[PDB]
Formats: structure tokens, sequence, C-alpha cells
């Protein structure tokens, strides 16, 4: 699962995604 | 040393070891009650008892009985000491904070796990498919969700929850079987109807044409014989039962069906990710197993979406277990090993560590 592990390890941070307005939590 | 993976469903517990291709233990999420034992857990209750389901619509609601299920999982099913194994648990999308905190506390204080983690079920099925972005239709025994996901984050404002799933479909099949004059009342008879559902039901590509077809001939009729020899014969009930997923008013639910909620979910997301959701629609859970359901969703979503969108439904044959498999993959990753909540970290931060580490 190399392709998957790559994608996971380089995910943007939660705080950054919230700041981008992508992540809107309840 | 090997990590454990446990997917606690409303109907079925799926448990096993990270690295394995499948859960070695799959058993009903029930506690049954009659110097004998005071209660019977999982397959014990299956093999005179009143049954309780500690998980309702994917949410833990009976903590004392949930503790019994986990004990059964570790000691009776897997035969491991939890103090020696990092443990990955699953949770429903939108699982309340208080619940995730309590799961965490029980794992560290009652079972003394050295480390643990809680992952959203739908995210794990997406991972199983080799993706970190996509939209998942996860439908099991107790609840159904559309969960759009970007870089491994479920996007909570866009999640759709629907309290129609496998158990309701079984109950509905029982109801419409009375039209032919059959009567199924006991716990054992509900199980027989569950089996009829899993064997004979299907999703029609065009529901109205199929109803017309079924009205014309006997071409769609099937028989099902109980072990006692009683036979039940079924026609349009075969496809009317799972049609309820697309037309929830069939059971009196004034809610959008699963194709519409897929569309709604996507439309709630960032414009730039929409094309990637349409092209990465993953189905998981036992209630996505109906023959024809992938074809039907392909057609309906295609009818709702712009011509510009390539629509792709991913529905692997092992999709009943995709959540567990995704857990097995995740917990075996090198990159994941810093993601565990460790016992040391729990000791210093308390149960609210789960909000900082598990997302
Ligand atoms: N071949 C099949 N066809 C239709 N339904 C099926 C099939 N196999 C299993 N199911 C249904 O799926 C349900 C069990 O699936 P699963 O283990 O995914 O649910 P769960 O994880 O226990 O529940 P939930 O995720 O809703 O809390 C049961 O209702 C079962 O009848
Ligand atoms: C074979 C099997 C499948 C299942 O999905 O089982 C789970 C758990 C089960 C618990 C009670 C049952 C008597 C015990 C074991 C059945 C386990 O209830 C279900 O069958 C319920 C009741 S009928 C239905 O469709 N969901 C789902
Ligand atoms: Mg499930």
């Amino acid at each position: 699962s190399a392709a998957l592990e790559r994608k996971i390890s380089m995910r943007q941070s939660r705080e950054e995604l919230i700041k981008r307005g992508v992540l809107k939590e309840i | 040393t090997t990590a454990l993976v446990c997917d606690n469903g409303s109907g079925l517990v799926k448990a096993g070891f990270a690295g394995d291709d499948a859960p070695r233990a799959v058993f009903p999420s029930i506690v049954g009650r009659p110097g004998q034992k005071d209660s019977y857990v999982g397959d014990e209750a299956q093999s005179i008892l009143t049954l309780k389901y500690p998980i309702e619509h994917g949410i833990i609601t009976n903590w004392d009985d949930m503790e019994k299920i986990w004990h059964h999982t570790f000691y009776n099913e897997l035969r491991v000491a939890p103090e020696e194994h990092p443990t990955l648990l699953t949770e429903a999308p939108l699982n309340p904070k208080a619940n995730r905190e309590k799961m965490t506390q029980i794992m560290f204080e009652t079972f003394n796990v050295p480390a643990m983690y809680v992952a959203i079920q739908a995210v794990l099925s997406l991972y199983a498919s080799g993706r970190t972005t996509g939209i998942v239709l996860d439908s099991g025994d107790g609840v159904t969700h559309n969960v759009p996901i970007y870089e491994g984050y479920a996007l909570p404002h866009a999640i759709m929850r629907l309290d129609l799933a496998g158990r309701d479909l079984t109950d509905y099949l029982m109801k419409i079987l009375t039209e032919r004059g059959y009567s199924f009342v006991t716990t054992a008879e509900r199980e027989i109807v569950r089996d009829i559902k899993e064997k004979l039901c299907y999703v029609a590509l065009d529901f109205e044409n199929e109803m017309a077809t079924a009205a014309s001939s006997s071409s769609l009729e099937k028989s099902y014989e109980l072990p006692d020899g009683q036979v039940i014969t079924i026609g349009n009930e075969r496809f009317r039962c799972p049609e309820t997923l697309f037309q929830p008013s069939f059971i009196g639910m004034e809610s959008a069906g699963i194709h519409e909620t897929t569309y709604n979910s996507i439309m709630k997301c960032d414009i730039d990710i929409r094309k990637d959701l349409y092209a990465n629609n993953v189905m998981s859970g036992g209630t996505t197993m109906y023959p024809g359901i992938a074809d039907r969703m392909q057609k309906e979503i295609t009818a709702l979406a712009p011509s510009t969108m390539k629509i792709k439904i991913i529905a692997p044959p092992e999709r009943k277990y995709s959540v567990w498999i995704g857990g097995s993959i995740l917990a075996s990753l090198s990159t994941f090993q810093q993601m565990w909540i460790t016992k040391q970290e729990y000791d210093e931060a308390g149960p609210s560590i789960v909000h900082r580490k598990c997302f």
C-alpha cells in the first residue's frame, strides 16, 4: 500500500484545511 | 506486538489483526439474557434469551454491554491480552465527542491497552480502495451515510446520515411478505427473512418497468424453503425491498433516497473537489451487496450530475468488510505508528486526547 501511505503522510494539516474553509466541523 | 483492528457495527463486530486480509472474528453485536452465567455475548447468545444490541445506528448506547462485547472480542474471540496490543477501533461519522472520549477511557483504564486510535468507518473503506479522496456510501445493519472525504478528512458539514439500513430492510421485507399471506414473528423468523433478503433480493435498474414485468409474468418469482420444509414464494418483493433505499417513503420515511443524498453531499463540498468525488464513489457495508445496486446508482447519479462529470462507482466484491480491511491496512503502515494515542499520552492529557490525535 505504498501509494496510500504516500498520500496519508503528506495530508495537509487540520488547522490549515479549516483555514482554507475546506474543513467545517460541527 | 501486532496491532488489533475492531469494527464495532450495529449488527456485526468485525475483529482481527492488522496485516491480515480479513477479520478472523465476525460475530453478532448482541448480549443475550435468559450457577450459570448471567449473560451471553456474541456467538454465545446466537447458539431462551432476550437480545440487546449495545450499538444503535452505529452509536454506542449501552456502555455496560459494550464492555462485555469488547471483553468477548479480546479474550474469547481473538484470545489476546489487550495490554500487549495497540488497538484500532472504528466509529460512525458524527460520533459525539462524549462517546469517543468514553471509548478511549475504557480502552486505557479498563482494558489497559498500550495504545489506541479511533477512525471513521467510511474513511477506512475509502483507504481500503487505495484512495484518500472520494465519497463513500457506507450502509450496514443500523445506519447509512454518505461521507465525502478529502485527504483522509471526512468533511462533516457535508455528511448525510440516514436511519434506513439492513435491519429496516429486513423488517420491511417481513411486512410485505404478509401480502402473500405469510407471517414471520419470532427472532428466529426475522433471521430467516434476513437470509431471504440476502439471497433473493435485488435492485431493479428501472423500478417501474420491473413492476410491470412482474405483473405480466411469473418470470421473476423464486421459491425459498425453510429447513422445516415450509416454502415461501416471492415475486416483486425481491426488488421492492431494496427499492426503499432509493425511495424511503416506502417505509413512511419522508427523506431523500441514497442517490439524491450522494448528490446533495457532493454539492455541499468545495467546487474544486466535486469532480473528484463523482469519479470516486465507493460503496461499503453489507447493505450495499444487492445485485444491481451499483448499476442503479450509476444511472441515478448520472441523471443528477452534469454531463461534464465522469461518474464512477467502486464496489469491490469484499465490500462488506472494507471498513475492517482499511483498518488493517492503516494500522500496519509505518507512517501511522506516530498516530497512535499512547498510554503515556493518555495519562498526561486524559480522554480528550482523542480529539487532538484522531481525525
Ligand atoms: N448479500 C447481502 N445482501 C443484502 N444485505 C446484506 C448482505 N449481506 C449482509 N447484508 C446486510 O448487511 C447488514 C450487516 O452489514 P455490516 O456488518 O456492514 O453492518 P454493521 O457494520 O454491523 O452495521 P452499521 O455499520 O450500520 O452499524 C445486515 O443487515 C445484513 O442483512
Ligand atoms: C448470520 C448473522 C448475520 C447478521 O448480519 O446479524 C446481525 C446481528 C443479528 C443479531 C441476532 C441474530 C439472531 C444473531 C446472529 C446472526 C448473525 O441481527 C441481525 O440479523 C439483524 C436482525 S434481522 C437483520 O436484518 N438485522 C443482524
Ligand atoms: Mg458498519
